[PDB]
RNA sequence: CACAGGUCCCAGCUAGCCCGAAAGGGUUUGUACUGGGGCCGACGCCUGCCCAGUGCCGGUAUGUGAAGCCCGGGUACAACC
RNA sequence: GGGACCGCCAGUGGCGAAGGCGCCCGGCUGGAACGGGUCCGACGGUGAGGGCCGAAGGCCAGGGGAGCGAACCGGAUUAGAUACCCGGGUAGUCCUGGCUGUAAAGGAUGCGGGCUAGGUGUCGGGCGAGCUUCGAGCUCGCCCGGUGCCGUAGGGAAGCCGUUAAGCCCGCCGCCUGGGGAGUACGGCCGCAAGGCUGAAACUUAAAGGAAUUGGCGGGGGAGCACUACAAGGGGUGGAGCGUGCGGU
């Protein structure tokens, strides 16, 4: 068939979202590309604005590296932490289908404990 | 820059699979490519547009210049579509088995099987007992590839909603996973 | 690239810390993304059938 | 290694090269896949658990 | 003074500590529940703050830092700079 | 490679005297409901003393220690922060054998028996009827036993309870006699310790305490309104001399 077809992991959480384009396999990487080096102030890392254009720069970089497809894949922090993904999941995704880049099965991968760990903050939560 | 350094190569999935092309896989040397896996749906893999919530893990095993074949290591159903399938004022069994094909696989079986209404813990354990004996009785049966065909193919899960529609109605019958745990010797 | 024009088409309602954005529905007159209706906040006196020329066709304002 | 009484070593890892035990010190060493090793604890382990109490025991 | 008990430090073996000029040797027919080195000193309740000073340990980018080596001068060769 | 925990299904759901008890098969074992022209024949209820179990936490000894995290150490906020927030972290949380016997261990309601309108969900069993893909399946009605809600007579200060009584009766034990002092002092018993059980006086006080009503408040919720509120704007005051009115001398 001769196309090359990757897989976008993104990690969105409230802090901070990164977009990371691999191979199909994932074994290896093509484009990582995060809101810390985007955006200047830690408040807007997790911004949509800031996810916006880590996905356009990744989508650059894996475009000319020669890849046009790619799956999506979307991952909050889950297991003992929150399990929703965070804002700049879906804008990360429609910048990806901006720059260019077709888009395939769109999934979340976000890890679900069958009742594992002990979640932190003590048995009364935070309380601010 | 590392990047040029790199050259595709073409994954093959099984034969009994069709060995038809997945993809292509970077990598520099071809035993960086050696133990690679790639998770594809029984849909691309032969085309009905049905079965698109059934993925299927292909393992890389050998390389001949620039086509690198896979082995089958497991399966698992979407986990949305397991969401849609479980539901509130329903019974959901499970069942883990442990299992020998006929070759000499050894293979981790998870089935599970949905009710139309809430049932009794007896009623799910005599469900539990039907699907562990019908698997039991397929894994003596079948051999490992023709064995894996059948539990993709929803008629295993056939064979466990008729069986088990004696105890009680099924909303629906499921071979969930599978997974490879070592292959014969 | 010098603004894309886009019509107003319905109006949400007000909104903002003090009342001072309304949301709206526009079409998109020309670019890319030629007729496609989205909702985007404006700031200060709009009617229908205004033309409002947005930098970008990206984003979507989010619901009242 | 690991000779007194009521001590045992963790085998961890075996690789061709070198195989890779846990020491009662808590130290991970490699040995060469060759060693001789024997299985099990040694026995009269235990021994602390009693206090001496007479200066006349320490001196036996 | 010692003592049982408490606690701290070095050491995975060709180790840690020690005698000697060397060869070789003590701990060692030993192997961390062990060998060696300090302080307090049954038992009961407890042992708070301080690493700027001295000491010990780890890093050492940077400055200084002996001989040797290299370069230029000097010596028909060296000394020497 | 390791150590905890068994997500949704999960329910006013189910089992246990209570504390408590959720992944899946096999073995052992306790109790209860239902259906019995079955067996004994008052063998029953409650129980001062006494015995057994008993969340978390803590202790003794031996193991383990993934994640959380008292003490502690650092970063922040603050006038201060020995806290709330953030980064680490020992005991502990876990297993084996024991001690401790303490909780808002609360249905804040002790236990057995008889009686006093109904209605409506759900769990188990039994009976009758109708469907059924004949399923240990589905639907309706009735009896018994659990588990919720509304509610009539009646009860209560009221909140509310009302066949699961907090209603009228027949029994037994335990506990209370204004608020503090005070679960303190002394004495005794138990426990390794922490602690547990038992438990007063002098003196002081007019109230403490419960239910409910109206209002006033909330850095509670929801509707509205205002250029002596804001949003968008025009002009200013606050800085200088002076007019005038205050405070002070």
């Amino acid at each position: 068939k001769k196309e090359k077809w990757g897989i976008a992991h993104i990690y969105s959480s409230f802090n901070n979202t990164i977009i990371h384009i691999t191979d199909i396999t994932g074994a290896e990487t093509i484009s990582r590309w995060s809101g810390g080096m985007v955006v200047k102030a830690d408040r807007d890392e997790p911004s949509p604005y800031a996810a916006m254009l880590a996905a356009r720069r990744a989508a650059e970089e894996a475009l000319e590296k020669g890849i046009v497809g790619v799956h999506i894949r979307v991952r909050a922090p889950g297991g003992s932490k929150s399990k929703t993904p965070g804002p700049g999941a879906q804008a990360a995704i429609r910048a990806l289908a901006r720059a260019g880049l077709k888009i395939g099965r769109v999934e979340d991968v976000t890890p679900i404990p069958h009742d594992g760990t002990r979640p932190k903050g003590g048995r009364r939560g935070r309380r601010v | 820059d590392k990047w040029k350094l790199k050259q595709w190569y073409i994954i093959y999935a099984p034969d009994f699979f069709g060995g038809v092309e997945v993809g292509l896989t970077p990598a520099d040397d071809p035993e960086k490519v050696l133990n690679r896996v790639v998770e594809v749906t029984l849909k691309d893999v032969t085309g009905d547009f049905t079965k698109s919530h059934v993925k299927l893990y292909f393992q890389v095993y050998d390389v001949k210049g620039q086509n690198a074949y896979t082995k089958f290591k497991g399966m698992k159903l979407a986990r949305s579509y397991i969401r849609s399938l479980v539901r509130r004022k329903t019974t959901r069994i499970d069942g883990i088995f442990n299992i020998t094909t006929k070759d000499g696989y050894k293979l981790r079986v998870m089935a599970m099987a949905i009710a139309m209404r809430r049932i009794q813990t007896s009623q799910e354990r005599a469900i539990r007992k039907i699907m562990q004996e019908i698997i039991y009785k397929k894994a003596e049966e079948l051999n490992f590839k023709d064995f894996v065909l059948e539990s993709v193919n929803g008629k295993i899960a056939a064979e466990i909603a008729k069986e088990a529609k004696k105890i009680y109605p099924l909303r629906k019958a499921e071979i969930r996973k599978i997974k490879v745990l070592e292959e014969p010797q | 690239d010098e603004g894309y024009p886009a019509e107003v088409i319905e109006i949400i309602g007000r909104t903002g810390t003090t009342g001072d954005v309304t949301q709206v529905k526009v079409r998109i007159l020309e670019g890319r993304d030629k007729g496609r209706v989205i909702r985007r906040n404006v700031r200060g006196p709009v009617r229908i059938g205004d033309i409002l020329i947005l930098r970008e066709t990206e984003r979507e304002a989010r619901e009242i | 290694y690991v000779r007194a009484g009521g001590t045992y070593a963790l085998v961890v890892s075996r690789e061709p090269d070198k195989v890779i035990v846990q020491l009662p010190s808590g130290e991970l060493k490699a040995f060469n896949p060759m060693c001789r090793a024997t299985i099990g604890v040694v026995a009269g382990g235990g021994r602390l658990e009693k206090p001496l109490v007479k200066a006349g025991k320490a001196y036996y």
